[PDB]
Order: C-alpha cells, then structure tokens, then sequence
C-alpha cells in the first residue's frame, strides 16, 4: 500500500506547487490551520518512497570511463 | 468562466471549505429527489418562553449549501443529514458561491397554499 | 591539459550588466563605429579605465594555475616508462 | 497526462508572475489561505517536469572545443 | 501566444516598478491577498521568456579581441 | 511609448523620493495596499530604460591614458 | 590516479543560465550556432562575454595532480626493490 | 484635478477595486437609456412579518457604481445585473469618489408623482 | 507495543508531509493549539525507533573493497 | 520514583513527536499555555535521566582494534 | 532549606520538561504571565546547587592513564 | 522643472531630518501612509541632481601634489 | 542591609528559575508588567555581592603546583 | 535662511536627545505618525551644514609634527 | 547632591535585579509604559557615577611583580 | 543657554537610567509616543557638549613616560 | 596565453558613479572635458 501513498504525495507536492494547498480554513467560529512543510523535504520524501517502492529504475549508479 | 478575478477565488475556497469542513447531506423528495451535496451543518441553539414559564427550547439547523447543485430546491420537499430527517424552510440567496440552507425538523407542515 | 590550459586562459573576463551587449561592450570596453552576430571586436591600444553604474561589474578570471602540478606526474610517469622500454630515463624524457 | 499539470503550473508560474497568485480570500467569515512558494523553486519544477515528459529537446551535452 | 505574454508581464514590471501593483484589496468583508514577488526574479523572467519567443537579437556574443 | 513611461517613471521616483508615494489607502470599509519597491532598482529600472531610449548621451567609452 | 588527473583536466568551466543551453552557448562560449554533437567552438583569441544577471561562467581550479603521489611511489618502489634485490635507482 | 492629494489615491483604489471584484451592469431606460457600467454587486438578505406571521424573504442589491457615471440617473429607469433585471430606487450621495447603488426588483413600482 | 507507535509516528510523518498536520483547532470560544516539531527529527526519530524495533535489516556494515 | 519519570518522560516525547503535545488550551474565558521545549534538549533529558537508572544499559565503552 | 529547594527545583525541572510547566495563566479579566528560563540554565542550576549541597559524589578528580 | 526638483528635494530632507515628514495619517474612517525612504537614497539623491542641473560648481577633480 | 538584599536576590533567582517570577499581572484594567533580566545578570550581580559582603570566603586564589 | 534652519535642526537634535522627539499623536480618531531617523545621521547633517555656513571654523588643517 | 541619586540609581539597580522594575502601568484609559534599559550600562552608570563621587577607595593602581 | 542645556541633558540621562523616562503616554482617546534614543549616544552627546561649554577641564592630554 | 596577459593587464582600474560618466572621469580621474573619444 505505498502506491498510492506515492500518489497522495504526488499530488500534494502538485497543489502545493501551483497554488491549492490549504493553510488555514475558517467558518465564522469553525476554523483550523495545518502546519507548512517546505518544498525540499516534501521532493525528498517523494524520492525516498519513490526508489523504497517497487516502481522502476529512476537512478543508475555512477559513471564509467574509457578512452 | 465570470467577470470576476475575485469570485473564483472565493469559488474555490468556498469548495476547500465544503470539503474540509461539512457533511454528506443526501435528499429525499422533490424535484431533485435522490441526490448528495456537501453541507457543513450546525444547529445553534434558541428558546422562547411564550407564557408564564413555556420553555420550548430547540434547534435552527443550517447547512450552507452551495447554489448550483440547490437551484429550484423550493422549500416543501424534506431533506436527510446522514440517519436525522429535516425539511427546508427557506433558500438564502446566493452571496457569490453558495447560500445558508435553512432547515427545519420533522415532517413538513402541510402546504395552505389554495 | 593543454585544451584546458588553453580553455581556462582563453575566457580572460566577464561583463554583468542588464543593458544590450553591444551597449554594454561598447560603454564598458568600447569600439563599435561600425562600417556598415559577430559581436564587435575591441582595439588593444593602452590601459583603459571604465566607468559603470549599479548593477554593472567588470571582473577577471584568475584561473587556475596551467601546471597546477603536471611535470612531476608526467615526469614519474615518463620514469616508470623509461623502466619498460629499457632505455635511460633521461634519454627518452 | 504530464502536458495537463505542465501547462498548468506554466499558468500559475505565469500568474504568480504578473499579479495573480492569491494568497488568502476572505468573504463574511468565509476566509481560506493557500500556502506560497518562492518563484525559483517552481522553476526548477518546471524544468525538470517538463524535462521527464516527452517535451522536446532543451538541453545539450556539454560542448566541444578545437582549434 | 508568447507575444501578448511578452506585453502582459512588462506591463506588470510598470505597474510594479512605479505605484500601480496592488497587493491586497478589501471591501467591508471580502477581501483579496496576492502574494508579492520580488523585482530580480520577475526581470529574469522577462528576460528568459523574452529571448525564447520571437522576439530579435538584445544580446550578441563575446567580444573579440585585437590590435 | 518610451517617453511617456519614462516620464511616468521619473515622476514616481521624484514623488517616492520626498514625500508622496502612497502605500496603502484606506476610506472606511474600502482599503488597498499597493506593493512598494525599493529606491535602488526603480533608478536601475530609470537608467536601462531610457538609455534604451533615444535619448541623448549619458554614457562614455572607458577613458584614455597619455603623458 | 592517470584517470582521475584524466577526468579532473576534462571538466573545465560550467555555464548556468535560466535560458536555452544552445542560446546560452552562442552568448557565452562564442559558439557556431549558425550552421547530436552539441555545439563546437572556434579557439581563437581571448574572448570576453556578456552575461545577463543569473547566469555565471566558472572556471574550474581542478587540483593538483600528483599530490604526493611521487612520494607516495619513491617509498611503493623502494620496497619493491628491497624484495627483488636490485637497487632501487636501477628499478625506478 | 483632485485639490487634495488624497482622493487621486482614493479614485485609484475605487477603480482597482471595482476592476478586481465588480460585474458589468447594462442600465435600461432612463437619459442614459443603453449603456455599460461596472459594479460591486451584493444582495443582502432581509425577512419581515406583517402579522401574526407573514415571512417574505427578500434581498437588498447594492451596486457600488463611481459617481461620474450615476449622474442623472433619477430613479424611475431601470438596468440588467447580466440577465436579471433591477431598478435604481435610491442613490447615495457621494462619499469621495464612488456611491452606492440601491437596486429594486422587478418593474418600478408606478410614478405616483402627480 | 513497538509496532504501535512505530506505525503511529510513520502515519504521523506522512500526515504532516502531505497537508493534514493540525496545528490548532478552534470551535467558537475553544481553541487550542498542538506545538509542531520540524519533519528532520521526525525522520530521525523514525529511524532510530525502527532500528530500535526487531525491524528487518537496514543497515549494511561498511563497504568492501577488492581489486 | 525514576521508572515512572521514564515512563512519563518517553511518552511525552512520542505525544511532541506525533501530534499530541498541547501548546495552549482555551475554553471561553479561561486560557493557559505552556513554554514549549525543543526536541533535542528533550532527548538528552531522556538519555540523562534513563541511564541514572537501574535499567539495563544501552551504551558501552569505545572500540578497540586487532588485526 | 536547601535539600527541599533543590527538591522544587528538579520537579520544576521535570513539569517543565514534560509539557506542564505553565507559562501564562488567564481567567475572565484576570491574566498573569510567568516568565520563562531555557532548560540549560535551569540544568546547570540543579548540577552545581546539588553539588553545593550534602548531595554524595558526582563528580571525580580527573583521570589518570598507566600501561 | 529642474530648480523646483531642487527645492521641493532640499524641502522634504529638511522635513525629514528635524520631525516633519509624515509617515501616515488617520481621519477616523478615511487613513493613508507613504512609504518611507532612508535618508542616504535621499541624500544620494539631492547630490546626483544637485550636481545634474545648472547650478554652480560644488566638488572639483582630484588633488594635484607639489614639494 | 547587605545581607536582607542578598536574601531578597537568592528568592528572586529562586522564583525565576522555577516557576514564579511573574512578567505582568492584569485585573480587567488594572494591568502592569515588570522588566525581565536574563539569568546571566542575575548571577553575576548575586555573586558580586555575595562576595562584597562580609559572609565568609567562597573563591580562594590561584592553584599551586608540587612535584 | 541657512542660519534659523540650522537653529532649528539643532533645536530639533535636542529635543530629540532629551525626551520631545513625537513620534506619533493621536486623537479620538485623528492620529499621525512622524517618521524617526537615526541620531547618527541627524548628528552629521548638523555637522556639515553648519560647516557650509560662514559661522566660525570648527575644524584645522591636520597636524604638524617637530622635534 | 551626588549621594542622592547615586543611591536612587543603586535602589533602581536592584529593584530592576529583584522583580519590580515596572516597564508598563495600565489603568483603565490610563496607560504609561516608561523606556528599559539594560543592566550593563546601569551597572557602569553606578561605576563612574560613584568613582566621581568622594566614595571611598574602590580601585587600585594596576599590579606589580617581584620575585 | 548652555548651561542649562547641560542640565536638562544630565537630567534626562539620570530619569533614563532609572525608571523615568516616558516612552508613550495615553489618555483614553488621546496618546503620544516620543522616540527613544539609546543611552550610549546620549552619553557621547553628554561628553560632547559638556566639553564644548566653558566648564571646567574633564579629560586631560595623553601621558609621559620616564625612568 | 599572450592576449589574455595583455587584455588583463590592459584594464587596470574601474569606477563606479550613478553620476553622469563624463562628469564622473571629471570629478575623479582629473580629465579634461573643458578644452567619441570619450
């Protein structure tokens, strides 16, 4: 089940990018503000579970040379 | 879509809102019959005395409705918030994204309208 | 290292400005007067001083050293060579 | 569907751009505010999102040097 | 569709630059917020999507060198 | 056009400068802010934007140097 | 140790700009653009570029390339010789 | 031309927010007959009982047009918000550089002036 | 009962990364505010509680190196 | 008295660490809040004050070598 | 009245550093605000008025080294 | 226009310095502020136009050196 | 009054270091605040004049040193 | 009018230096703000102002230096 | 009259150490808050203030050394 | 005028460093507030024109050095 | 390596001044606008 905890985040990292995430919401009287994570750790976070899950390669390892 | 600039702005927040902060109303009766809508209710709480001591306290449920989904909602027809059955008294009109259901309880009074 | 050492001392400065190049060029370090793309090419003649304003600097690369340390690799590599062929170090080097 | 969120965070870089980007509306207690992100950080999103879709070439290998 | 693009952000770097950028407007309830950015990034921006599109030469290569 | 926002221009740095560049403005129940720039780069802005222009000389190419 | 010196010599500037690499090179590196292989770039005269604010030509320090290693092999060969017997000038 | 100094600050705030949150108005009828206006519409909600109870649920428009344009607008003429048709029934004087609208509904109500 | 808040904390650090960490919650007249931690000690915390945990393994002791 | 120290310590540490750490209570009328402490000052209070205790051990002397 | 003064202080110590340790205090119309002290001084002011005190040993005369 | 700029730039520095430069005022209903400029963009200020116009002469070249 | 103002000054650091040094105080408009002096200053001045009074030594001097 | 201006700014550093530099007063309802500068700057404007006007010299070629 | 506020600046000295230097009194529609200054330069402000008074000896000249 | 100008700043120092100098007072409905210069300017204006008036010698020139 | 010596060399010193350039060498670099070329 973290396919679609990828997602989730995916689409997170999306809202938040563009314009849609939410910081505070009130109600006259109903009223509740979640806490801001920054972008840098929400794309590390995205990579980690990205390479964690059993999704495809998207890093290879270092860089041979020859002559 | 409007000559607004503003009012999607509040269009977007008003569904932000519905989403985080509101309840899966479903409809009965009416032209609209089966259907679900996104109402955050609330039920303040009112008394009235009338004579010496005739205490009748109870509820003016609300549940800020959005307009599109209401249109020609009229006001006979009964509604359910999730296992509670109530009745709209009157429609608010629209501030720009939305309108203030206003509901009553129980069935219905009759019609008296002939 | 010779393509570096001619690439490293071939950019000998840089310009920042906000202006167009050709402006930029010509009040910074000068020519143009054009004839009648390539840019525009800068007489050497003597010591020449600009003046800028804020936002515009002038500043020239130091670079790096051409034989940071390169003989002395070249010359143990030359050595260990010299061992192979069978000849005299100082013969072959 | 990557060419949909890149043209859409293309706009809001846009919007955010000129003078578009709202941060909070408030309307009779009706008030929400969306969180806001440095213009340089959207950037980056929008290269190397539009770098993983099949847009075109906008990158070269290095560069060659001869006399 | 990049030359419009070109006139509606230079216009905004006018508005911003002299008085005429509005951050915040309000009307006894509803109100707006827009998130501000700064003048650097949005002359970069200008520039960037200003040598992408068709518009003609503004910066020429490095200059030569002789005697 | 470049005269008339250059214009415009000058006239925003002479009315910012001593006393009269309005930030935000407010009668009851109706108030905006507009956004505020430094002093710097609105004289930056003055100077590429009217040696862009036409006008006269303002520049000089380095300086000589004989005996 | 040659391939490192190899890599380190073959890496002499970076470009960093907001705008097209191609563009970037036709006004940073003089280019060719006029006429994949990326772009080749004539070695003429010292040529000075203009760069708009955000982009940066750096050059490279890179780093010396026998830090110590010489010594490193006067000891490696010494002791090679102490075990095949020659002297160690002969062998080195 | 503003002597003050601070209706130029106000006028400009008037327009910006009047192009940022108003609707385009076509008035109807009257001197200016066929014309193009922007304003802050709103309709704010009002309820009344004639009696033992009679609600009639209502609304109160407001338009908020700049000054300039509302000169003779009397009252009796009447203008569309999009599709839905209203009448100016009372102007407020001007506060600096703009004035409410105050919109009826419907057909104006007779002149009744002689 | 390691399992428990192992899975709590795990739930916690992808709660807050997405949008939904609940800062404070009011209700009109009750109010009240849960202080927030940064996401990097979260993480950390993670990985040692997990460790911690008869979890599988993780780690890898050094690095080899043959010719 | 030091186990229930423990106890109490570590799960206020898991409370901060999740959601559950209350930085001010207001009902109407009636408002308290706490000073808050940091996380990392938390940790060494809990390392400090588990080793004073009878508890088995957690850390062990330095590393020798041998070939 | 040393020994129940450093007895004070340590729970002290411990309510601050759970999360109980009250910083401002409001009922209707009656408020009041206690100042608070960072955790380190607090810790330093427990260690050396422990060792002023009768307290036993805590601390030993360096250390010496011998093959 | 230039000697007024001088004038009206001298006038607003004088202001400025003793107590008399406005930075808001409030007429219960109707408020405005002007951003507020520091004094060494304003002096800097004075002096480019001061030396700009077709007053006399207030900074010579450079000091010649003699034995 | 040496020794009652040392006194008074051990039961201020006292209250200051564990809950009771109160910061204002407030009855629905009677309020008062008091200045708070960070601990370091506490200290030196406690010490300063504990040292100037005539209660017996504390430091002694220098450290010799014996084969 | 150099001499009564320069009466008046050292009038103004005075006042400024004791207690009467306003910074803003208010009304029921009608309130204005001065803005503050600096003492330093005030200090200098006095300065060389004063030295501009033809009042006695304050200040003598550098120094000489005999045996 | 030195002796008089040498001992009010003393008085003050400690009062500001103990609790009550008063930053701020309130009553209803009465409110004065004075200016705070730090410790240190009232700690100086008694230094020189009683060493130019005829207070006793407090200083001695430097230090000498013999063997 | 001198003279008293030396008094009022003297005075002004002394109710600064004790408690006396008033930030802000306010009458309901009518509220100033004066700028509040720092003390070591004060003392630099002090020295400076207690120096600059007749009285008598304060500060003396350099110091010998014999054998 | 010899052009870049003479074009590093050749630049010597800079100024910077919002003030007008020809009034800047002027005020600065002694010059002699009283009695193109620059």
């Amino acid at each position: 089940t973290r396919q679609e905890e990828l997602a989730a985040a995916r689409a997170a990292l999306h809202d938040l990018m563009t314009g849609k995430r939410v910081a505070t919401v009130q109600k006259d009287g109903r009223r509740v503000e979640f806490t801001a994570t920054s972008v840098s750790d929400l794309k590390k976070y995205i990579a980690e579970l990205e390479v964690q899950t059993g999704m495809t390669q998207r890093r290879r390892g270092p860089a041979g040379f020859y002559v | 879509d409007f000559d607004n600039l503003f009012d999607a702005a509040i269009a977007r927040a008003d569904e932000t809102i519905r989403g985080y902060m509101g309840t899966s109303a479903t409809i009965t009766s009416g032209e609209q019959s089966g259907a679900v809508i996104r109402g955050v209710f609330d039920d303040p709480e009112n008394i009235s005395y009338a004579g010496q001591g005739v205490r009748v306290e109870g509820s003016s449920p609300s549940l800020f409705v959005r307009t599109d989904e209401v249109r020609q909602l009229r006001r006979g027809d009964t509604l359910t918030i999730g296992e509670e059955n109530f009745w709209v008294d009157r429609v608010s009109p629209d501030d720009g994204g939305s309108c203030h259901l206003w509901l009553g309880r129980g069935v219905p009074p009759a019609v008296n309208r002939r | 290292q010779l393509q570096s050492a001619i690439v490293k001392a071939m950019y000998a400065a840089t310009i920042e400005s906000e202006l167009d190049t050709q402006s930029a060029m010509d009040f910074i370090l000068g020519a143009n007067s054009q004839e009648q793309y390539a840019a525009a090419p800068v007489r050497l003649g003597g010591a020449k001083v600009p003046h800028l304003m804020p936002g515009d600097s002038l500043n020239l690369q130091t670079a790096q050293d051409t034989d940071n340390g390169y003989s002395v690799f070249e010359q143990s590599l030359l050595r260990y060579i010299a061992a192979g062929l069978g000849v005299s170090y100082e013969q072959l080097s």
